[PDB]
């Protein structure tokens, strides 16, 4: 049940929403505010930390949860708790209106 | 008789005779049983008090037979006693998980087991 | 080898001997020390499963010596090991008291002490 | 008696004696803290250590603050006065003089 804050865990050995191989196998909690409780996601707690810092996990057996910052180069703009890298809009030929902060994604604008 | 005592302060063991013939006893506080039969678990989990706490983790103690939780244990950073009557059997590896090393109190915390009679 | 086993689904001990030495059984699941020494409190509180409480009471183990509180145990109703290692007199009265009666299920619940011998070889 | 003080025999004759904070206790060793919105009042559940709950007054009782025991309504008729407003369960009854 890794992937269940209100359901199951339904394997994402395709995208759908759960656990996927690569650690080599890997299990999200996919309900924003939940991160999974265990080494081996068999339940899903709720935890909001409010944006702009992630979930710390500092369990073993029972995982207790923290809201760290994000750090440099990455952001979150909701109450999930995982921080994303920021887009890179050179990849694609973009430019960087706006780099990025903790809190808000970078802004790519395209060459005029 | 074959009962033993491991002191978490001093990571010695105190048993009955220098060659017990029920388990063999290791230096970090784990055990082997080597004769079948009933036993009894017991011990007691001091943890240092809530407030020197700095880690925000569960107090979670799991005591482990070979790869088989036997029993889950946890509560508000008191005095834990663990243990219980189970039925062993040879080749058994007995050993205890903490969730934090950290919240366990090193001093006057032990446990052990010992043969069970009828 | 002194060891008592009381088991609260019957309310009956299970002893070594028709009558142990050092204590003196009651058929209520309490006892009384005889013989001054070492002994090993052991037992294991099964609660009722947390679903079928309807007085939100806490899940409060006490074991008690004559007067002294000896251990205060609580949890959020699992499974509650009792007992430890203590040192005890002739003439100490063990007995347990709980939190409320109602969260004590008789199935899997035992609890006993005993007799210590000495542990003198150290490894 | 004590949440911020000692049993002083303000005590039992036990009472826990501030607003919010009922014993915790069959012997009151200890006191608690618990609010129980007006109108409600404190159910003591344990039997070593107290657990709270928060029932509701019964008609005829009132309580208009966070201390948790119902106090029962003021009769006017029993004075001689008349009832400006009967009362529910989270206020007392008003009364007035005759004319
Ligand atoms: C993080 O950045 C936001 C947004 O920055 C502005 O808006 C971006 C989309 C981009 O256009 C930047 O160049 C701008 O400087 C800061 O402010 C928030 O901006 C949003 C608009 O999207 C507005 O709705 C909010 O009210 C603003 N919030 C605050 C508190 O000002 C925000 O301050 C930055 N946070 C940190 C910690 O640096
Ligand atoms: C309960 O009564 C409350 C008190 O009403 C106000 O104060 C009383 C003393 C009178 O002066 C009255 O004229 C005022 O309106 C109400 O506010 C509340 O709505 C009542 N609630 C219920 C459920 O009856």
């Amino acid at each position: 049940p890794g992937c269940g804050p209100g359901k199951v865990q339904n394997g994402s050995g395709n995208n759908t929403r759960c656990c996927s191989l690569y650690p080599k196998e890997r299990c999200i909690c996919v309900t924003p505010e939940y991160h999974c409780g265990d080494p081996q996601c068999k339940i899903c707690k709720h935890y909001p930390c409010q944006p702009g810092q992630r979930v710390e996990s500092q369990g073993d057996i029972v995982f207790g949860f923290r809201c760290v910052a994000c750090a440099m180069g990455t952001f979150s703009a909701g109450r999930d708790g995982h921080c994303r890298l920021w887009t890179n809009c050179s990849q694609f030929g973009f430019l960087t209106m706006f780099p990025g902060n903790k809190t808000h994604n970078a802004v790519c604008i395209p060459e005029p | 008789s074959c009962m033993v005592k491991f002191e978490l302060s001093s990571s010695k063991w105190h048993m009955t005779s220098p060659k017990p013939h029920c388990v063999n006893t290791t230096s970090d506080g784990k055990l082997k049983i080597l004769q079948s039969g009933t036993y009894l678990i017991y011990g007691q989990v001091i943890p240092v008090d809530k407030k020197y706490i700095k880690d925000n983790a569960p107090f979670v103690v799991q005591i482990y037979k070979k790869n088989d939780v036997l029993q889950t244990l946890m509560n508000d950073f008191q005095i834990l006693p663990i243990g219980g009557v189970y039925e062993l059997h040879a080749g058994d590896n007995i050993y205890l998980k903490f969730n934090s090393k950290d919240h366990i109190q090193k001093t006057n915390t032990y446990w052990g087991i010992i043969l069970m009679p009828d």
